[PDB]
This record gives structure tokens, C-alpha cells and sequence, in this order.
């Protein structure tokens, strides 16, 4: 509600001033954290746009290498799809840190369990080898893209949470403490006024009693 | 206004007795007004009647005492009031309890003192309000925010209290046997909603548990459609206790059914949530909301009870078909 | 223990990715790739994509732009980050920056 | 030095008349003997306590926060007996010292002192706990007439620019420390590391002095330039190139 | 109570005197109690002795002064106390000090006053507390948080102070030469912990540097096992200053050496971290923690010093192995 | 200070009076300084003149008033100030105004009060500042922030205000017809720039529309080249109102014509952009920035008006060619 409901007092005023300063400091630190997260988020966004543009060419080159492969090797797609066995390229999870937020990323890692060797032993040969290299390059691009997008989503969520924290503070908590401090100041003024009235009344009565004695 | 006695309508002014001393009428007369009112109430109590003395504002009586004290140049207590304001208020309120009236014919009168207070600036720390809370056994604190939202009666269900619940459970268990658990559950719902609202104000409803969402929504239903009561309508001007208990019973039964469904389906794949419940029961929720619109006079007590039972049956059937 | 890469695209793209070395058959012999032929329909693509997302070791998922457009509702529903979903071009349809599920979070672009 | 001592247990009316004795002597020495006098009045809070006692003895009702209503006039009467005058070569600089009760800058004594005086030198409990001497905080402190105090022929050409750049770099260093508290040391940039280094060396060489280390203002400015040479010429944006080209080198 | 004097146990009453005054005794006697005590202390100071005087509550003395001032009808200062409260407090306290006593036979006595202040609800702006802080040279402020956590002594080392450190430099630099830098480093460490705890609880513990971790954990060590002393145990009833200085020396030596290791290995392949240090030498941390258990009564001064030197040697050996 | 009247550099003290008093002067003198100044101003007004009274800090006068109240032992009103602070301030400011001076020779003098106030720490909520703002009709809101930014005059042009616009509408329509729409457009431009300052943070400058860019880059033009003004230079120490309205008219004409071009080329494939406009008319923007440097003295009113008309002709030609 409007007030914290701490009874007016000088001790209460000191407590509320300390709490207001602490809330402001926490708001500033969370704002700095949000600024760092947003800077990294926009950097990753620009990197994502650039990587998408570069994929626009790498994927095209790989697809054309495949088209050339089909020129010599023939219809090797069925053989490629049928002989799968075990993946030669796997991924390993990695951790990245931005402010206090951990950003998941991926590692491009090889197994070596090749299964398409000799695929163009007689006719494909060079074209299929080049195609393999081009699609390995494309996978190298897309693993970086995936790491960027994972970090991007995590940063988006963290930025939203931290901005929500900062807004909650500066729109709910700080106004509450400011209202409490204003009320405490008003009530202490009222106490001073009442004490002044009592002392003035006592002084008037003392003067009247002195006159009575005189 | 009229009340039926032995099948004949008789005006309530035939039993009401006003003691009017408006704000601009002499200030010193307010104390005399309060004392005359309480003396009349005691007189009619001594006959065997259960008088009810509505003190329109004891804050004005306290202010009159403060003015007279200032003229007398007395030494003030808190905020200028005299040092005997609390004693005066206690002595005036102590004239209320149900009594075994004097005299030879055994009787049983009463004088229920319902005394409004008017804290300056709405601050309940006011000396008058504090001294009154130190005496009165029921505290119906009203909230300016609720009043501004037009949430009348503006009683603040959190701070407000009554120290007669344990003394009235004897009567409840015999006349409205199914009401005390409903009251307890309603207060639990309201407190839980208060905690969840304190949490949500800073964090939002994204992380709320589904049962917490149901608590919030049933509490909103209870607030907007059970607690608040437009006193200037043909239906809500008077809410008999059969209505007061039936509405609460239906709302608490819906709460129990929703909570049971969600809790028992949390593990299963067909997770039932508040959104599913609301979409499936938009009609039943509206019927619960409009339960307050039943007219005690145009529609009989039997009709109102039958309609509430039918709404309960609709809730049960809808929940069964949902699960 | 490490995660895999999954593909949902035209036969040519799937063949290229397999040559890149992305496919494997697990203990239960489930492939981690799909060729989107004309005989395959939107419901089939949605089902296999949901299986891919549910699988805990999938890691990266790649989808052609047109397939992503076809099954766009599932892409938007998928909100968690770890199943890194990417939209890739195809000879059939070009890739456009607009209407990308990941880019939906960006207004400064 | 002319030393007037009013011990806590000496009469409070003597406490009242002590500052007037001191300032009468200062006026005699400055406006008649024509020598620049520095008046250091210690515990104006204790003086205000004596004033409160005298008011109560007079049977005057307490004013704001229990202090006399005319305390502003009394403090003005004390302070304003200072400054240069026309036709005389003497002056009276004043440095009243206050014990802010409860560290409340809104307390009547510090409030009226700020209203009457022309600056403030803050002694920070945080620096004191960190064991820096003098624990003078330079961010909240101020001296309205520093521009009149400094300059060519008074201190030196570069005093104002050096002071402004030192203040700016110190504030930026505190900000960078706060940011490092959240982002971590690695995430900081080279400029941030430079600012942290300057903050450390500024609190260890400029502020940290030692009780018996008398630095001429030229030594102070040389230390300031040693600290400013942490940064390259470009990040010293508050020092005009005319001054940087002359004092930055070496 | 008994103390060991010249190899014998003698009652404390043989050198203590008590001036008792309960709260219900006359307020005039309550006002004169402090003066009687200080006069007895001054007499025994003039004797050539060091008299430690303990005033149970100067706050109750101030209350007595306030009540008598009211009975006299004087104008009060802030919060109702007489405007001469500070003057009276000064007249009482400043009677302390080390003095070349009067009289021809040369002697040097002293009176050391320890006055207790108990403001209303731990108020720091209390008039009596402010008047006291304006006079006394030592102030062992109260940490309500530490008191609630049961961290005894509950001294709040951030606003508590002692102005006698400068005068004690001569004594330390001749008897405990190494203690002053230890005290300086301990205070710096505690202030750094105070500054880091806010950031840790506002934002998080992940961004902290290794040096920050050293500071935090050494601060925890110092606070829990050097600043935390249970006065009811046989071993911690009275901690000799040799024990205090040796403990602080071990703790600060560990701090400096751990920070040296961390910083030196920073920007190097074989990086060292607080986690590495703790995992390596949890035994050293446990020994540093148990250092507070040494009992001077049975573990003589030589034994305690040798044990602390052995702990320092083990620390150095373990860090040499780490490096 | 000196002023040029009739071609001769006279001293403003030939027409100025200084009611100067420090803080150690009699409190009565400090409190009656304002009244002495306003009475002297009223005297010279009645003489038939236009007087400008300037209270340096009415806060100090209010402090003197509070001190007088305390000395008289009057009841402390809001925050200690007397029970009549608002009445005194209102009655003092009521003495400002334009009058038909009393007497036979038909005269009309005026008294313009420019009394300054000192808000505690930049807070406009203290009684003195609140009453002053309520009473006065203009607030020129100087800003230390802009002073640091080197934007002189430091008038914040966002918290400042003036309630005499509706009063001066007649004068402007008679003499400077276009100035009212020009000023309204300038104010709305500045408000839009302030609103877009937040959007720039959220999405950056690249996400701004062309209309947003034109608004931003004319708001900067007005801030740096119209509002900003150096009092030391010989050319714009004093800016005649004809020059001011000419500069504002040229700037707003640029803004309106650029906005028109952008809006009317939004429909074409060769859409215009602020970058295109800047590249094409860097000369026109330079001339708009250099409109300041016209000397009112050497470059007479006719010459400055002709040059600004030629500038507007050049802008119209360039925009017509581009469109
Ligand atoms: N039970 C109620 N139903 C509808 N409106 C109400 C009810 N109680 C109060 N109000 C509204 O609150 C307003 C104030 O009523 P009243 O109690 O007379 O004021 P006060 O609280 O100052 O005595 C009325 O104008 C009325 O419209």
C-alpha cells in the first residue's frame, strides 16, 4: 500500500532513509546489469544478422556443390541417407557468462567415425569430397549461429527479468518509502507542534500564577 | 420503509427515534446528544427490547470535548484532546452489553452501540480511533481506496475484526451449521490472495502456481461479487443470512472443485489450469457473479435457495464433464 | 553424451548434411533427420518436429525457410533456448530475414 | 596561533562567548593589524548545545528540533564576521567544524551552517573505516569560491582544469567500481581498468596524506598530474589542450 | 567472584564497592548515585590507584534529571530533557582521566568511566546518547542485527569508535609492535566485507573476483572466530591481549598470503582461486577457527604463542606447496 | 554594469537601486527588505515608469519571517514556518502589476517582480517554493545540469512555464502575428524530442522514422542554435524580438518543409530521407546555424530581416529543386 506502516519516530525516519538509499543503490546496480545485458544482446543481434547474411552465401555454395556432385556421382542421395551408422560430428555444451547471467553455447566437435568414405570411389570422388568439405563448413557456420541464438534467447529473458526488477523497484518500492518518509516527517512536525502548544500553555499558566502571587 | 408484523406492514419509523444535533448546531450539545441517545436506548432496553444506538460520529463528540477543554485552558492529551477522552469513551461504550433488565417481570434487553468514527485524514492512529479500538469489540474499518473504487461497503477485510465469532459459533452451528467452515475458508482465501498480490505486484503472474491463480481469481470473485454490496438497489439493500451463506457456499464449493481438479490433474498429462476452467465455465462464473442479483422480496427465499442449488448442480456437472 | 544436430529439409539438403556428418541411429535406431517429400504432410512434419524437440540430446535443429513457414505455429510455441532452432535457405525458396522465429524478439533490426 | 579552549565541563555561557572572543581577536588582527587570519571554530554543534541551554535558561520555548528559533541569526552573527574589506589588507577566513548528529545533513545546525557559509568539506565514515587520512570525501564536498581562490598568480595556471578533471575521473572511477561489482573484472574495458587504477592511486596518494605531511599547493598539483598521467591525453576531456600540451608531458 | 592475586584467590569485594539504586528508590537519590560513585572513584584515584567505574545507566540518570526538571517547571530541550543535560553529563564524565594525584608523595591515579546508555528502542538520536557521544572518547555501539543473530559481543564495528588509538600508538609500538598494522588491515577487511555484502545480496555472488572472495571469507573468519567471543566459557572469559594480537596476526597473515597467491597466479596459466585454497587447506581454516579455544589458564602464554607460531608455519608450508 | 542609451554607455546604477543586506543584519531588516524594495518600485511606478524588482532569494526572507515568528513564540505552522507565510507571499506578489498611476498627469507604470526562490536540494515541495510557484505566473527554471552541459542560458525549457501567453496573444497578433504559431510549433518540437529521447534508447537511432529524424535534428538545431545564447559576444548579447522571431520562423519553415517533403515522398519509390536532405542542403543548415551571428547594431533591423528573407528564399528554392 501507500505506506510501509512503520510508526513515526526519528529511529523510523533513519531506518526509512537507509532503506531508500539501499533501494536506490540496488536499482542503480540492476540498471547497470540491464545495460550490460542489453549491450551484449544488441551485439549478439547484430552478429546474428551478419551470420544469417553469411549463411545466405555458404548454404548456397554448399547446395551448388551438391548440384555439381549430382552431375558426376549421379543419384547418391539415397546411399548417403541409407548409410548413416554413427554421427561423425557431435556437439558439446559450453557455458558463457555475461554479468551474472550464464549463456549456453555449443562446441563443434568431431568423432572421426567416418561412414561415407569410398562413397564416390569410382565416379564421385573429387566432387563428393568437395561437397563434404562445403557442408562441413556450413555446419561450422550453423553451430556458431545456434550458439548465438541460444545466448540471444537467454539474454532476452534475463534482460526482461532485470528490467522488470528495476521497474518494480522504482515504481513500487521507492515511492512507498518516499511516502513513508513524508508521512513520518509530517507526524514528527505534529509532535513538535503539540509539545510547543503544551509548553506555551505551561508558560502562560506560570505567568498567571506569578501575577496571582503578585 | 416497512416491516411485516403478524402479516401487517408497519413503518419502521414507529420504532426509530432520532436524536439530531447537526454539525453547525451548538458544539457543546454533541455530548448531550450522545448521552441522550444512550439514555433513550437504555430506557427501551429496560422494557425488554434489543435497542441499537447508532452514534453517527463519536469523533465529533471528541472534537466538542477538545473545544470545551481549549476554552477551559486544560492541558491536552494526544493531538489536543482532553486527558479524559478515553475514559469518557469507555464509560459511554460500557453501557451496551445485553442485560437482564431490572424489575420484577424477568426480561432481557440489549443496547448495541454501533459507533462511527471519523479519523482526521483517514489516519487510524487518531486518538479517537485508537481509544475506540481500545474499547469496542467489533472493528469495521473502512478503506478509502475501496470507496473510491466504489467497493461499498468499503470494509477492509484484512484489518477489520470481530471478537464475537467464538461467542456466535454456538448459534451458527445450530441455525446455519454449514457456515462457520465457509467463513473460515473465505478468510483463508482472502489472506492467501493478499499474500499472492503482494508477491505479484513486484514479480507478476508469470511464475504463479496454478493453485495460486485459482486463489487469486476466487478471491476476486468473493470481493467483487460477495463482499461488496450496492446498498441502494432493490436486491442488495438487504441480504438475508440465507443468501449471505448460500453465496459463500457456492463460491467456496467452486473453489474446492477447481482446486481439487488442478491438484489431482497436476501429475497427469491433461493438466487442468485456470485458463481451461475459465474457458469451460464462463457461464458458471457469470452465474456466480450474478448470484448477488437475486431479489429477496421479488424472488422468494425458496426460489433463491433453489436457484443456488441449481447453480451448484451446474458447477458439479460442468466440473465432471471437464475432468 | 554430447548432443546431436537434427535436419528437416529437402532431400538434397539432408544429403548434404549427412555428408557433413550429422546423422546417427541411437540405441532404438531412431534417425535424427527427415526428408520432406511431397508425400509428407504438415501433420507429419509437425509430429517429427515435436519428437525432435522433446528428445533431450538433439541440440541444434535446422529447418528450411518454407518448412518453418509451414509449421510456423510450432516454432513460435517453442520458446526455450536450448533446442537451438535455425531457419536455413533452400534452392526451392530463398531465405529472407523477415518472419524468423528467433528474430521475432528484435525490433531494432 | 591564538588558542581559545572551552572544555566540555567548562561553563556553557563561556562556550557561548568563546567564538565571539575568537572572532573579536580575529577582527582586531585582520582589520587593524592587517594580517590574513584563519579562524577555525571547532564543535559548532557544542556551541549550539550551549545556545539551547541559554535559551532554556531564558525560558524561551524550544524551536525547530528543540533548538532556538534565532539560531540562524546567531550562527550568521558568528560566521559573517569574516571576509575581505575595502581599504584594508587583512582578511578572516573561517572554517567552522560541525559534528552532524546522526549523520543527518538536514539537522538544523548543519542546515543553517550551509545556508550561511559557502561550501562544505565532508569527512566520510566510509573512508575513515577504510583507514584513509584525511577521510575527506571530495564528491559531496564543495567550495563555492574555488574559482576565486585558484588561477594564475594565485595558485597556478592549471589548478582549475586539474581539479575538474580529477573530480570527473574520481566520479567515473566510483561508477566503474559499482559496475565491476556486477559485471566482473574481465568484462571491464581498458578505460575502465584505467579508471579503477586512478581511483585507487587517487585515494592512496592524493587523499591519503598523513597528519604531518605538509603539501604546498604546487606539490598537490604535481601529485594530481601524476594521477592524471594514468590516462592518455585524449580521455582528459575536461583539461583544455592548451594546458595539456604544457603540463601533461614528463 | 574471585581473582588470582599473588598466587592466591581473593574475593573481588576486597577491591570493589557498589552504589546500588533500584528504579523505585527516590529520583533524587537516583540522580545523586552517579555523583557518589564518581566521588568514591576520585578518592581512590587520589590514593594512587586505577579505579574502573561502571555506571549501569546514565539513561536512567537522564530520566531522573528530566523528571526533576519537570517538577521544577523548567523549559525542556528536545525530547523533554533539561537543556543542561549535556552539561551535567560532561561534568560527570570529564571527572575521569589519568592524573598526577595531589599530595607530596608522588603518585599517578586514574578513573576510567564506563557509562551505559540505553535509548528508547535503540535510538541513535536520543538526546542522552547524543550528549554522551559529544563527550566520551570511546563508544561501543550496539548492532541489533548481531544481537538477534546471537553474535556476542554485539558491538557494531562500523559506527562504534575509540579515539584513544593515537595515544596507544606509543604503547603498541613498544610492546606489540606488529599489532597496529594488523588492526588497520582487519578494519579494512571488515569495511570491504560491508561494501561487498550489499552487492552480493542485491545482485549475486557469481561476478565476485577472487580477491573479493578472499576478503569475504577472511571477513567471515574474523567476525565468527575473532570478533565473536563467548564470555561464559572457561577459555573465553578473558582473552589476554597477547592472545588477541597473535590471533589477529595469524588471520591477517593468512589474508595477505592468500591474496598474494591469488594475485600472483592471476594472468598466469596455473591460476589459483579461493575454492582451490579452501579445498587444499580446509585443515588450516579449521585450525584458525579453533584458535579462539586456547585457554590461557592451562595453555600458558608460551604454549599459546608456540601453537600460533606453529599454525603460521603450517600456513606458510601449505602456501609454499600450493605455489 | 553599463547600458547604451542614446548612443552613450551609461551606468545602470543611474536607474538602479540596491536594497542589499547580508545574513548578520537585523532580522527585521532582512524581513522588511522585500517590502522596502516593492515600495520603492511602487513609488517609481507611480512616477510613470516600468520598474523591475528582483528579490535575490525569497527563501532567506521566509527564513527571517520564520525567525520572527519563533521570537514572538507564535504557533509553528507547516514545517515550522509562520501561520501566514502564504498570505505574506501572496500579498507581496499582488503588488506587482501594471497600473494607471494615481494622479492628474495620465500615466501608466508597472512593477514586475522577478523574485527568486531556493528549493531545498532541487525540491519544489517546501512551503516557500510551493507558495511562490502557486502565486507567480512565470518560472524560468534555470538548470545546473544545462550549465554543466554548457547550454547558456541554462533555462531548462521543460520545467519552465509562462501563464502570460494568453495575455500577450493580442500584442503578438498586432506586432508579431506569426510568432504565436512559431512558438507553439517550437514547444511541440521540443516535447516530441523529449519523448523520442526514450525511444532512441530502446531501439536506437536507426529505428527512427524520417519524420522522427527531422524532429530530432531540428530540435537539436533549436536547442544549440536558438535557445543557446552567449551573453558575452557583441552580436547576440541582446537579441531583439524581431531577430528572435525571424530565427524561429526560419527554423520552423525548414522543419515544416522538410516534413512535407518526407511525407509527400513516402508514397514514391525515390523516398526522401533526412540524410538526403542534409546531404543536399548542408549549406542551408549551416546558414540556419549561423543566423545567430547577425549583429543587431551593425546589421540593422532591415538588413537582418532582408537576410533572413533571402535565407528563406534559398530554402524554398532548394526544397523545390529536391522535390
Ligand atoms: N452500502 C452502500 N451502497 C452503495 N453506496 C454506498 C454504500 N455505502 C456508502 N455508499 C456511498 O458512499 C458515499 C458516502 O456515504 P456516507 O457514509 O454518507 O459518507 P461518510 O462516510 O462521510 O458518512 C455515498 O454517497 C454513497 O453513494
Amino acid at each position: 500500500k501507500d505506506r510501509i506502516e512503520i510508526f513515526p519516530s526519528r529511529m523510523a525516519q533513519t531506518i526509512m532513509k537507509a532503506r531508500l538509499k539501499g533501494a536506490q543503490t540496488g536499482r542503480n546496480l540492476l540498471k547497470k546489469k540491464s545495460d550490460a545485458l542489453t549491450l551484449r544482446f544488441r551485439q549478439i543481434l547484430k552478429k546474428i544478422i551478419e551470420t544469417k547474411m553469411l549463411m545466405g552465401e555458404v548454404m548456397r555454395e554448399a547446395a551448388f556443390s551438391l548440384a555439381e556432385a549430382k552431375f558426376t556421382a549421379g543419384d547418391f542421395s539415397t546411399t548417403v541417407i541409407q548409410n548413416v551408422n554413427k554421427a561423425q560430428v557431435k556437439i558439446r555444451a559450453k557455458k558463457d557468462n555475461v554479468a551474472g547471467v550464464t549463456l549456453p553455447v555449443f562446441e563443434h566437435y568431431h568423432e572421426g567415425t567416418d561412414s561415407y568414405e569410398l562413397t564416390g570411389l569410382a565416379r564421385g570422388g573429387e566432387q563428393l569430397a568437395k561437397l563434404k568439405r562445403n557442408y562441413a563448413k556450413a555446419v561450422e557456420l550453423l553451430v556458431e549461429l545456434a550458439s548465438l541464438q541460444t545466448s540471444f534467447v537467454t539474454l532476452d529473458e534475463a534482460i526482461k527479468i532485470t528490467n522488470r526488477r528495476v521497474n518494480a523497484i522504482e515504481h513500487v518500492i521507492i515511492p512507498r518509502i518516499e511516502r513513508t518518509l513524508a508521512y513520518i516527517i509530517t507526524e514528527l512536525d505534529e509532535r513538535e507542534r503539540e509539545e510547543f502548544y503544551r509548553l506555551k500553555k505551561i508558560q502562560e499558566k506560570k505567568k498567571i500564577i506569578k501575577e496571582k502571587s503578585e | 420503509l416497512t416491516m411485516e408484523v403478524d402479516g401487517k406492514v408497519e413503518s419502521i419509523m414507529k420504532r426509530t427515534a432520532l436524536v439530531a444535533n447537526t454539525s453547525n448546531m451548538p458544539v457543546a450539545a454533541r455530548e448531550a446528544s450522545i448521552y441522550t441517545g444512550i439514555t433513550l436506548s437504555e430506557y427501551f432496553r429496560d422494557m425488554g427490547y434489543h435497542v441499537s444506538m447508532m452514534a453517527d460520529s463519536t469523533s465529533r463528540w471528541a472534537e466538542a470535548l477538545r473545544e470545551i477543554s481549549g476554552r477551559l485552558a486544560e492541558m491536552p492529551a494526544d493531538s489536543g484532546y482532553p486527558a479524559y477522552l478515553g475514559a469518557r469513551l469507555a464509560s459511554f461504550y460500557e453501557r451496551a452489553g445485553r442485560v437482564k433488565c431490572l424489575g420484577n417481570p424477568e426480561r432481557e434487553g440489549s443496547v448495541s452501540i454501533v459507533g462511527a468514527v471519523s479519523p482526521p485524514g483517514g489516519d487510524f492512529s487518531d486518538p479517537v480511533t485508537s481509544a475506540t479500538l481500545g474499547i469496542v469489540q467489533v472493528f469495521w474499518g473502512l478503506d478509502k481506496k475501496l470507496a473510491q473504487r466504489k467497493h461499498f461497503p468499503s470494509v477492509n477485510w484484512l484489518i477489520s475484526y470481530s471478537k464475537y465469532m467464538r461467542a456466535l459459533d454456538e448459534y451458527y452451528d445450530k441455525h446455519f451449521t454449514e457456515f462457520v467452515p465457509l467463513r473460515t475458508k473465505a478468510k483463508e482465501i482472502l489472506q492467501e490472495e493478499e499474500d499472492l498480490a503482494e508477491i505479484v505486484q513486484l514479480v507478476g503472474k508469470a511464475s504463479l502456481a496454478e493453485t495460486d491463480k485459482i486463489t487469486l481469481e476466487v478471491a476476486k470473485l468473493i470481493k467483487d461479487d460477495f463482499l461488496q454490496q450496492n446498498g441502494y438497489t432493490p436486491y442488495d439493500r438487504f441480504c438475508p443470512f440465507y443468501k449471505t451463506v448460500g453465496m459463500l457456499s457456492n463460491m467456496i464449493s467452486f473453489y474446492d472443485m477447481a482446486r481439487r481438479a488442478v491438484e489431482t490433474t497436476a501429475q497427469s498429462d491433461n493438466k487442468i489450469t485456470w485458463s481451461i476452467i475459465r474457458e469451460h465455465m464462463g457461464e458458471i462464473l457469470y452465474k456466480l457473479s450474478s448470484m448477488k442479483f437475486k431479489d429477496p422480496v421479488k424472488d422468494g427465499e425458496a426460489k433463491i435457495k433453489a436457484d443456488y442449488a441449481q447453480l451448484l448442480e451446474d458447477m458439479q456437472n460442468a466440473f465432471r464433464s471437464l475432468e | 553424451r554430447g548432443k546431436l544436430i537434427a535436419v528437416i529439409g529437402d532431400e538434397d539438403t539432408v544429403t548434404g548434411f549427412l555428408l557433413g556428418g550429422i546423422g546417427e541411429l541411437n540405441k532404438n535406431r531412431h534417425p535424427n533427420f527427415l526428408v520432406v517429400e511431397k508425400d509428407t504432410t504438415i501433420n507429419e512434419i509437425e509430429d517429427t518436429f515435436r519428437q525432435f524437440l522433446n528428445r533431450d540430446d538433439i541440440g541444434i535443429i535446422l529447418i528450411n525457410q518454407y518448412i518453418a513457414e509451414m509449421v510456423r505455429h510450432a516454432l513460435d510455441a517453442h520458446q526455450r533456448s536450448i533446442p537451438a532452432v535455425l531457419e536455413i535457405p533452400s534452392k526451392e525458396h530463398p531465405y529472407d530475414a523477415a518472419k524468423d522465429s528467433i528474430l521475432r524478439r528484435a525490433k531494432g533490426m | 596561533v591564538c588558542l581559545f579552549l572551552n572544555l566540555a565541563n567548562d561553563p556553557t555561557i563561556e562556550r557561548i562567548i568563546t567564538p565571539r572572543l575568537a572572532l573579536t581577536t580575529a577582527e582586531f588582527l585582520a582589520y587593524q593589524c592587517e594580517k590574513h587570519v584563519l579562524v577555525i571554530l571547532t564543535d559548532m554543534s557544542s556551541y549550539a548545545e550551549a545556545l539551547r541551554e541559554v535559551s532554556a535558561a531564558r525560558e524561551e520555548v524550544p524551536g525547530r528540533r528543540g533548538f532556538p528559533g534565532y539560531m540562524y541569526t546567531d550562527l550568521a552573527t558568528i560566521y559573517e564576521r569574516a571576509g575581505r574589506v575595502e581599504g584594508r589588507n587583512g582578511s578572516i577566513t573561517q572554517i567552522p567544524i560541525l559534528t552532524m548528529p546522526n549523520d543527518d545533513i538536514t539537522h538544523p545546525i548543519p542546515d543553517l551552517t550551509g545556508y550561511i557559509t559557502e561550501g562544505q568539506i565532508y569527512v566520510d565514515r566510509q573512508l575513515h573505516n577504510r583507514q584513509i587520512y584525511p577521510p575527506i570525501n571530495v564528491l559531496p564536498s564543495l567550495s563555492r569560491l574555488m574559482k576565486s581562490a585558484i588561477g594564475e598568480g594565485m595558485t597556478r595556471k592549471d589548478h582549475a582544469d586539474v581539479s575538474n578533471q580529477l573530480y570527473a575521473c574520481y566520479a567515473i572511477g566510483k561508477d566503474v567500481q559499482a559496475m565491476k561489482a556486477v559485471v566482473g573484472e574481465e568484462a571491464l574495458t581498458s578505460d575502465d581498468l584505467l579508471y579503477l587504477e586512478f581511483l585507487q592511486k587517487f585515494e592512496k596518494n592524493f587523499i591519503t596524506q598523513g597528519p604531518y605531511e605538509n603539501r604546498t599547493v604546487y606539490e598537490t598539483l604535481d601529485i594530481g598530474w601524476q594521477l592524471l598521467r594514468i590516462f592518455p591525453k585524449e580521455m582528459l576531456k575536461r583539461i583544455p589542450q592548451s594546458t595539456l600540451s604544457e603540463f601533461y608531458p614528463r
